RNA sequence: GGACGGCUCAGUAACACGUCGGUAACCUACCCUCGGGAGGGGGAUAACCCCGGGAAACUGGGGCUAAUCCCCCAUAGGCCUGAGGUACUGGAAGGUCCUCAGGCCGAAAGGGGCUCUGCCCGCCCGAGGAUGGGCCGGCGGCCGAUUAGGUAGUUGGUGGGGUAACGGCCCACCAAGCCGAAGAUCGGUACGGGCCAUGAGAGUGGGAGCCCGGAGAUGGACACUGAGACACGGGUCCAGGCCCUAC
RNA sequence: GCCGCUAUUAUUGGGCCUAAAGCGUCCGUAGCCGGGCCCGUAAGUCCCUGGCGAAAUCCCACGGCUCAACCGUGGGGCUUGCU
RNA sequence: GGUCGGGUCGAGUCUGGGCUCCGUGAGGGGGGAGAAGUCGUAACAAGGUAGCCGUAGGGGAACCUACGGCUCGAUCACCUCC
């Protein structure tokens, strides 16, 4: 989806009618489906909006997994339970909400690997 | 419509200039600088309509660019440079100096004064930062930063007034906002008018606080504590109007 | 205990969304008023009533106008249809959403 | 939206009063003017002299003080009031005494020009200085200041005593009401 | 009785009831919904340009015996056919067909016709870029 | 640098405009202040030279060369997450700062000129400001009931994605909300205002010209580059029309 | 063509037996109008004060172009106001 | 950069269904003026059948008839209020 600007429905259910047309600060991007990959972890560069830069990753690998303050960068294997859509853990994507298998087992996503590149994880205790 | 302004028209312009409005179509854009708009005017109406020593322009920038005039202490070549409240214009060439502060009618206006003076500029704190290194940023009225240290960080507070000795910036005489503080007023209704400080007023959520002020005879009017700026303890020490 | 700008007293319970002020992360900024409560269907959702008399000029008389508001309703505070509550300006949490419930008298009874 | 810079002299309701006919007929044969528009240009001054007078009967001070005094100085400074009037005394004013403040009028008396045609004629061709500086509009009003000041022009033969207007001017030298 | 709402809190009902008896205002009426643009052949103008096809001549109502002299005129912004009163005494002389021919309005109460010519409502004014009125008092002869 | 200025008012009954406020939910080249840094390598290619092609528009191949051009490496720095400390400001901390972890992205021109051992104009990073914008909200300003029900991502929520940034902006899944006779929806007309005309005033009317804002550049749709454009004197396609042609 | 004329749109400030005009009559929902005293609140309302409502335009004085128009200095107002 | 595809914002191009809009325009309708005309004489005086409302039917046409109402109806004969 490219336009993110206003909807062209009131409330109250009436029609807008476009005053101007589209503005180039007001798209968006083709979305991020951050997916497991076999290996060669791999991102894009985003130049944005002021020249500002967004690392926008395509298949991760890796996961920094995260307990009480120590880290380790452990090897995912798969994605479960992904609250935002069940084909997401059919076509295996990663989003921050997400569940992923990983050697040290279980972890809940934390970051958003489609705007920081890097996919930051926290384990469950179970 | 698909980027900045890099026009002014005369019409359009501040209403603190004192720039005859209907002569020209065109007036000087400023230069984003030390202050702002509001609290502010170009050199090159300083030094062609106020002072004179210019009816043109292109003498103006010769002259600016010759380097005749400082603007506290440091030379300034360009002609859309800010000159704001409380700056010091000097011309040692003619061994004058000028206070920008602003009148009653609510217009910039340059106060004459003298070399020990003029080596002197108060700055309203107005924010704290702490930085990298574990330093603290004052974040003064002029766009200007100055760095100190964790110990005296609480001898520095915001609405506080810094006496800076500007072509070397080394503070001297913080000045606190208390009550008996001697303030200058730099917007507002009451604008070139001081006093010392009697009360102040806080007003829960972001609405701006108040402050409660004693002229010299004797009346007692009120205005923001952000257009209140102290220029002295029990003086101003500043020769203000 | 957070201190939000307004002083008010705050709920009991503290146990909430993100988009509560005291408990969560949502900021208060800008305007507040007090109103009466019309609807409380949606899920953390109320619509708020006020009520200003507007002034013409050419018949010299007023004339009565409602503006509703839509606020964000915290479960800690679960303001119902009749509490005269006070409201807050914020970021946007929906498209008709900018408002947040702080604070309550409540109202079994009306007229 | 803009400005739209409007006359300064109003013309009457009606057009054809044969009341305010006859008066107006009088008036400009009596002070010799070209124009209604002329003499309706001094009534129309008046009449907002008179406005602003009746504005400030009717108003309360800290500002309608001021314009009490700046009104009343003006008019004393235009011949039009002593300096002990008020706002009554402009209400009791006249477009006559308006128009005998006219430079025109001044210079058919102070014998300059022994008719207003004449002294017409005289202020246009450039012959009247008022405080050193020549005049050409004849409906100047002069102030009560500048008035002992009004003289032939140094460039202007009428300054030579010599010269046979100047001389039929002086021969008939009168005033008063003009 | 006492009328409407004379209430401090009436308002709206007493803008409201104005508002339906200023359509009963008919010039009210007429100026909002733009009537006489929708059935002008002028087009909202003070004048038109037109050629003219016939010359023709009109009874004066009932008193007054006349027959005022016109002219059936096709107007060019919309091809559309109206007459026009040719002031003067050998205006219709002066005119000839085919002829361009400037409209203006006979004047007359609301827009409308004028004396004795029950149903004109537009004058002529110039011919082949001359005035009728020249024309008529011998100036300015006609170029075709 | 060309995104300003300049032109026009089609469209638009809308947070477009006015005004009060907010952004602790965001971007900002030029400019100011402060604080720091400028290390080590490498490369190409115009101009020029040889030859041209093509009706033009335009354009090819080979040779040669530089840079404040381009690339790389490291160091700084930037972003994310987790843990805890509570030094800063604020009305209020998903903020700043301190310590530690795991990571990803990752600068720079010590260039040029002089009276050259110093000065001037400059390069990069960070913190703030300023400038200019984006977005949100309250209030406010036409007609029609011979337009009465409207809305289906529609109202909200949970979780996300995306965005500079909040947001049903978009998506998946949950619910049934939202607007409306104080007139929704639909239709009609209309750039908004400051202002202007008139009138004793109350009021009625207009909103070309100057300023402020907005929108548009034959109609429609889409992108590149850049701090900033979906770009009046830049690009691409369709529709429609026109011009040159060696067709 | 707009305003005025027009108290022919009427809040100020119009009329409805016979001139245009009282629903055929009643009942009642919203709305509007609402008896008297006491207490409270202080939402409207009033006062005072802070911040805003750009400049130009409007009024006034004073100055400069011969006066004026025009321009500038200053005072006031204007923006429906909002806070 | 091409060529294959797979996704997207997507104008447009063909078409069928509705809904209005516009330019026209046969043939029927009434309306308004005017001209003198044609048939009558409905109405105003008790207008020569008093007039008018409502409904219904009928009639070249104004109009007529019926049922209920009104006086915005004249006259003379009663009682009453004045
Ligand atoms: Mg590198
Ligand atoms: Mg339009
Ligand atoms: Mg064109
Ligand atoms: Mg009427
Ligand atoms: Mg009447
Ligand atoms: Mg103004
Ligand atoms: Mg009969
Ligand atoms: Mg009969
Ligand atoms: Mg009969
Ligand atoms: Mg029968």
């Amino acid at each position: 989806a490219i336009w993110q600007g206003r909807s062209l429905k009131k409330p109250s259910g009436g029609r807008i009618i476009l005053a101007r047309k589209k503005r180039k600060r007001e798209l968006g991007r083709e979305p991020a489906f951050t997916r497991v990959g076999e290996e060669k972890e791999k991102k894009k560069i985003i130049r944005t909006y002021g020249g500002n830069r967004k690392v926008r990753l395509i298949e991760a690998i890796y996961a920094n997994v995260f307990e009480n303050g120590k880290g380790r960068k452990v090897k995912v294997l798969g994605v479960v339970e992904n609250p935002a859509n069940r084909q997401y853990v059919r076509r295996d994507i990663i989003t921050k909400g997400a569940i992923i298998e990983t050697e040290a087992g279980r972890a809940i996503v934390t970051s958003r690997p489609g705007q920081d590149g890097v996919v930051n994880a926290v384990l469950i205790k179970e | 419509r698909k980027g900045a302004k890099r026009h002014l028209k005369r019409l359009a312009a501040p209403d603190q200039w004192y720039i005859s409005r209907k002569r020209y179509k065109w007036a000087v854009r400023p230069r984003p600088g030390p202050h702002s708009m509001k609290t502010s005017i170009p050199l090159l109406y300083i030094v062609r309509d106020y002072l004179g020593y210019a009816k043109t322009a292109r003498e103006a920038r010769k002259i600016l660019n010759e380097g005749r005039i400082l603007v506290d202490g440091r030379v300034r070549r360009d002609y859309k440079f800010p000159v704001g409240i409380m700056d010091v214009v000097s011309i040692p060439e003619t061994g004058e100096h000028y206070r920008v502060l602003p009148n009653r009618i609510g217009k910039l206006v340059l106060h004459p004064i003298s070399e020990k003076e003029a080596n002197i500029k108060p700055l309203r704190i107005s924010n704290k930062r702490m930085v990298k290194g574990a330093k603290v940023q004052l974040n003064l009225h002029d766009g200007s930063n100055h760095l100190v240290t964790v110990d005296d960080k609480d001898n520095y507070r915001t609405a506080y007034t810094v006496l800076m000795k500007v072509p070397d910036r080394e503070v001297i005489e913080i000045l606190p906002f208390d009550v008996g503080a001697y303030v200058f007023v730099t917007r507002g209704k009451n604008v070139a008018r001081k006093g010392k400080i009697v009360e102040v007023r806080r007003f829960p959520m972001g609405w701006p606080d108040v402050v409660t002020i004693e002229d010299e005879n004797g009346e007692l009017f009120d205005t923001l504590k952000e257009y209140a700026f102290v220029v002295g303890k029990e003086k101003p020490e500043i020769s203000l109007p | 205990m957070r201190e939000i700008g307004l002083k008010v007293q705050p709920p009991a319970e503290k146990c909430d969304d993100p988009h509560c002020p005291w408990h969560g992360h949502l900021r208060i900024h800008g305007r507040y008023f007090e109103g009466i409560v019309v609807s409380d269907k949606g899920k953390k959702t109320v619509v708020v009533e006020r009520r200003h008399y507007h002034y013409l000029k050419k018949y010299e008389r007023y004339e009565l106008r409602r503006s509703k508001v839509h606020a964000h309703n915290p479960e800690c505070i679960d303001a119902k249809v009749g509490d005269r509550v006070l409201v807050a300006e914020t970021r946007p949490i929906s498209k008709t959403k900018s408002w947040v419930v702080v604070a309550v008298t409540k109202r079994a009874g009306e007229r | 939206d803009p400005k739209r810079q409007r006359k300064k002299y109003e013309t009457p309701s009606h057009p054809w009063i044969k009341e305010r006919l006859d008066r107006e007929r009088v008036i400009m044969r009596k002070y010799a003017l070209k124009n209604k528009k002329e003499l309706w240009r001094h009534e129309t001054q008046l009449k907002e002299f008179r406005r602003r007078a009746r504005r400030l009967l009717a108003a309360r001070g800290k500002q309608a003080e001021v314009e009490r005094v700046q009104l009343l100085q003006r008019l004393n400074r235009l011949g039009l009031l002593p300096a002990d009037a008020v706002l009554d005394d402009v209400l009791s004013l006249t477009v006559e005494d308006v128009l005998d403040r006219r430079l025109q009028t001044i210079v058919y008396k102070k014998g300059l020009a022994r008719t207003p045609r004449q002294a017409r004629q005289l202020i246009v061709h450039g012959h009247i200085e008022v405080n050193g500086q020549i005049i050409r509009s004849p409906g100047y009003l002069v102030l009560k200041a500048e008035e002992d000041t009004i003289t032939y022009s140094k460039t202007s033969p009428f300054a030579r005593e010599s010269h046979p207007e100047r001389m039929v001017i002086e021969q008939a030298k009168q005033g008063g009401e003009a | 009785g006492k009328k409407a709402p004379y209430g401090e809190f009436a308002g709206r009902k007493l803008k409201l009831k104005r508002k339906k008896f200023r359509w009963s205002d008919i010039r009210y009426k007429r100026r909002v919904l733009r009537l006489k643009e929708k059935s002008d052949p002028l087009e909202g103008a003070p004048q038109a340009k037109g050629i003219v096809l016939e010359k023709i001549a009109v009874e004066a109502k009932q008193p007054n015996s006349a027959m005022r002299k016109a002219v059936r005129v096709q107007l060019i912004k919309n091809g559309k056919v109206v007459t026009a009163f040719t002031p003067g005494d050998g205006a219709i002389n002066h005119i000839d067909e085919h002829d361009e021919v400037i409209i203006e309005g006979i004047g007359g109460p609301k827009g409308g016709s004028m004396g004795d010519i029950p149903g004109i409502r537009y004058k002529v004014v110039k011919v082949n870029r001359v005035s009728l009125k020249e024309l008529v008092k011998g100036r300015k002869e006609k170029p075709r």
